[PDB]
């Protein structure tokens, strides 16, 4: 965090969103057999 | 005198194993190697460099996978010898292997190096109490209970008939041809590239695997259905891109039956099985054809069972009741034989023990290798 | 027997006090329970040191060697 | 010897200086030469023929820029000498210049000379006992947290795209174009020339980059205010005039996502990111889209984030989920990162002894590159 | 109709064509489509503003360039239809694209979309009487007057080899990678921006294409050279100026031999010739080995043939017989040889007609094409 270091620097910019995101959104058979008479 | 068998069923593609007397195999992954391809800048990163399993699976990009056994024949051994003390670890047995005696799967036909390699591996790095190496066809066919029949696996890299009479499996009817599951992933990668979406990437491949694995059939008619185009269905990749297929997907399979698509004097699966069962004592037949097995991965594919109904009554005799089952464990058909016959009070006869290997040597297991 | 000496790593009290709190009532213990402490940099600066301290504990253990 | 390691981000448009361990760079001065323009008269007056930092802030009038590094190469060594020797000078840290290890940043893909010259200088004219060149985007990781991102800083002269994986850097994706606020301040300048106001002196510039950084934002859509000829918001000079904008606090800043108004073809800084995403691993593009991390000081303008991401949500595939960590030491993370990296001691192994590159040379830094 | 019929030799570098018959094609020229990037003012200047040819080689800088087709796959459409009228134009051949037959060429393995969507323009678009898609090696073949030998080929987007013995071309034998001239290039453009030189305007590109046809050699000894000093020879651009290469110089075609260095697991081109060889019979590997016909653009480097010799003996088996051939003119075998089949009595049952086109369409090419 340390706040009071970003009040020293003058590049932080605050109130801006940090984080910028995109939108969100909520094997066969057996006995295959065949006779023949 | 040990703990318990650990049935180590191998596997060219997919290595399973577990103790035996267990229901399922409760430790199945890959059988390949992935060390990473990039640099290590940043520190922190992931250490060690040979991965094998879930985690080499999660960090598939890293890996530069390969596979150190191909056509059930081991090709770099310092490889397998990970891989099986990977089996060993805290990850999948948490045990030792100089307690427990050990089943081994192993393919017909192979090259007399592999068991005594292998043999050599298992008794002096792991030094494990008793070595036992069997067959694939005998444990499947002990896995369904039944006892006459022959077995047709199609695994990763091998596929083979055996006609096994009450457990004697005859020795002068396993035919055996050299294509696979891998190798249908081959020639469906050959066929992507021809469609024009290109798969070259070690770690790349495996989405070949994935695409073999999800969204391939197999045409009843093999020629009818080449005349017509079909609807194109799409696939995902994991990146997030999109696939239209078309004809690359019955055909991909096709190999199985036809290995001229390929290349090669080999024969089908059908004819395999026909040949299996034509090179045995003509009083056997009409028992072996009313007993078929499948097993092994590569027979999982959608209209697998029914086409090859319909190439085994091209080949049998005319009226002659052909039967084919096709049980739903069909991936660890070896591995559950494996837990039916090691758990067993006549494996303690079975085995090689390990003084009777500092006794004789490679020639012991020859001996004794059924 | 050379007996290789252990080292029993502390833990700030307070962290123990709001860990103890959460373990009276059936809850496991996370960030948000300490409320606007995090932002402490008197507290952060002190879990600084201590980290700082354990780092230094375990090297005297693991650069061990005979 | 050796004593908390003085790390320095040696960036063209501001050198960020302190010891390792601080939590905060604590000197921060422009990174330029100023020398005076008006002869001395008056006895008294100020003294020296080099104003650095604070001296040449308040003063700026009196004096005449030199910027020594341009496009993250050195074109004066003379000045970038006497910069590092006002960072070791009594105003800054008062210290010696034998007495730390010193951790200087580097662009990615720079030429083999800068890295060759610069550790010569460090070697010879300061006898610093180590020393250790990174990449600026390694450090930034390690000040955000994170292992796995897309590190896309854009500094005052070069912007770069770095997709570091789990600590591995993946060094044939790295996508790097020389386009960033250097050019977006010289543009802004071509600008306010058609919009009346010429600057053409040194002292004058960073005006123009006083405007930048006070006026110019970056609308989410290139034609939605491109025709419209909004307002003129007035803007107030260092003496009491008076400059009105309108068309140029957002046409300057777009040069980054199309440097075609400049005259040279290239990508854009979307174009950048995206196509260092797509070379990568295929397994790799979803955890890189949701691991975008910002850095340099061109990357604080209004509306960035908003207009990075429609960008890469237009070349990314559909249904990506696009993450992009936007901290607020964006000015600052590679010293950051730059102070956690020399307060280990994995620095000690990493950096090059003087001893080292006596007998060796310029091969030992090309050696220890990653 | 069967007229002279007209042999197109496509590149994806430089384009071929010219009739059957000519034993020189009279008309060769880039295959790149340039367009003019600057803004046109005074009336009376070029015309037409998309440049194909020679005009685009005299006007290089006043121009963009982009290429029209990758790696042998054709990726605009548009542009090659333009580029086939040019062909077709008053500046080439001066004829009518109804009165000939077409010889065109392509690379092996392509995707069948290239095959369907070229003879659909050649049979849509052009009118062409009758068109004849065919291999590389087959015509190289026909242009030294053997019928075996393996053929091996590094042209600007594809190196392939197809092994024929006594014409009976073995399809599965054929391998293929798409690492070849152009990407030789882009990698020594990526090493002069590791050097200072940073060239990276697209009609700049070009300027690395003279340096990489005329400053290059492949050292026998990879290592030996690859991590000593170089001796910095200079180079005269067509600014007037001097570029220092050095070491770049060398390692920049070594990528032909080893894609480990752009970050691709593939094989090198030794690799591909010894893995397209032994992939045949054993029968026929000394034949083959006896006859090793080279061609392609990038077969052509200072120090090329000694180090496939040096790579093909190292994987060869021992006391093989191994030959190396190749033509005089390298850059226009695959085009005489077209002539020569082209110019043939065969030919008239080699095409397809348009009646063919029109009443099966995409099918009978595939059939026809082998
Ligand atoms: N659903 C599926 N359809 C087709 N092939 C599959 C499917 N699932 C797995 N396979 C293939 O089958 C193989 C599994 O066989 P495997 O268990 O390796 O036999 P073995 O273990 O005896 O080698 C895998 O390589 C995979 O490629
Ligand atoms: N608040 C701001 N908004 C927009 N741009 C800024 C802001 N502050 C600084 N800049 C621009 O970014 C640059 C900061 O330099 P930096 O990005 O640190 O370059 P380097 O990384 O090479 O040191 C400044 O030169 C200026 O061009
Ligand atoms: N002297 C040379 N050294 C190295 N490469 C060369 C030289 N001359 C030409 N080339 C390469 O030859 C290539 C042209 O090959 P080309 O005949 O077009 O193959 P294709 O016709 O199959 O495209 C160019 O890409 C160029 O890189």
């Amino acid at each position: 965090m340390a706040d009071p270091k970003y009040a020293d620097l003058p590049g932080i910019a605050r109130n801006e969103p940090d984080v910028y995101e995109t939108s969100d959104l909520p094997l066969t058979s057996t006995s295959v057999e065949h006779i023949i008479v | 005198i040990a703990n318990q068998p650990v049935v180590i069923d191998n596997g060219s593609g997919v290595i399973k194993a577990g103790f035996a007397g267990d229901q399922i195999p409760k430790y199945c992954f890959p059988n390949y190697v992935g060390r990473p391809k990039h640099v290590r800048v940043m520190a922190g990163a992931l250490e060690g460099d040979i991965f094998i399993g879930p985690k080499a699976e999660e960090h598939r990009g890293l890996l530069s996978i390969r596979y150190p056994m191909e056509h059930g024949i081991v090709k770099d051994w310092n490889d397998m010898e990970r891989i099986w003390q990977y089996v060993y670890s805290k990850d999948q047995l948490q045990t030792f292997s100089e307690e427990h005696p050990v089943l081994l799967t192993e393919a017909p036909l192979n090259p007399r190096k592999n068991r005594e390699r292998a043999a050599e591996v298992f008794f002096e790095t792991f030094n494990v109490p008793a070595l036992f190496i069997s067959m694939q066809a005998v444990l499947s066919l002990y896995a369904t209970g039944r006892t006459t029949g022959v077995v047709l696996d199609s695994g990763d890299g091998v596929t083979h008939a055996v006609p096994i009479y009450e457990g004697f499996a005859m020795p002068h009817s396993i035919m055996r041809i050299d294509i696979a599951g891998r190798d249908v992933s081959r020639f469906l990668r050959l066929y992507l590239r021809k469609e024009g979406y290109d798969f070259h990437s070690s770690s790349e491949f495996e989405i070949v695997k994935a695409i073999k694995e999800r969204a391939c059939y197999l045409s009843i008619n093999p020629q009818k259905d080449e005349t017509l185009e079909t609807e194109k269905a799409q696939y995902y990749l994991p990146d997030g891109s999109t696939i239209e297929i078309g004809p690359s997907r019955f055909r991909a399979p096709e190999l199985l039956f036809r290995p001229d698509l390929i290349g090669e004097e080999s024969e089908g699966i059908h004819e395999v099985l026909v040949f299996a069962i034509q090179k045995s004592d003509m009083d056997l037949r009409r028992t072996l054809f009313s007993n078929i097995v499948l097993s092994g991965g590569s027979t999982l594919f959608k209209g697998f069972g029914d086409r090859l109904l319909s190439e085994v009554k091209k080949l049998a005799p005319k009226d002659v009741k052909i039967r084919i089952s096709a049980p739903q464990e069909r991936l660890y058909s070896t591995w559950i034989g494996g837990s039916i016959l090691a758990s067993l009070d006549t494996f303690k006869k079975m085995w090689v023990s390990k003084k009777e290997y500092e006794e004789d040597g490679a020639r012991s297991i020859h001996r004794k290798t059924f | 027997n050379i007996e290789i000496p252990e080292i029993s790593l502390p833990i700030h009290p307070m962290i123990t006090n709001v860990a103890k709190q959460c373990y009276e009532r059936g809850e496991k213990p996370k960030v948000t329970d300490f409320g606007d402490k995090v932002e402490d940099p008197t507290f952060l600066n002190q879990l600084q040191s201590g980290v700082n301290r354990w780092i230094r504990e375990i090297q005297k253990v693991t650069k061990l060697d005979r």
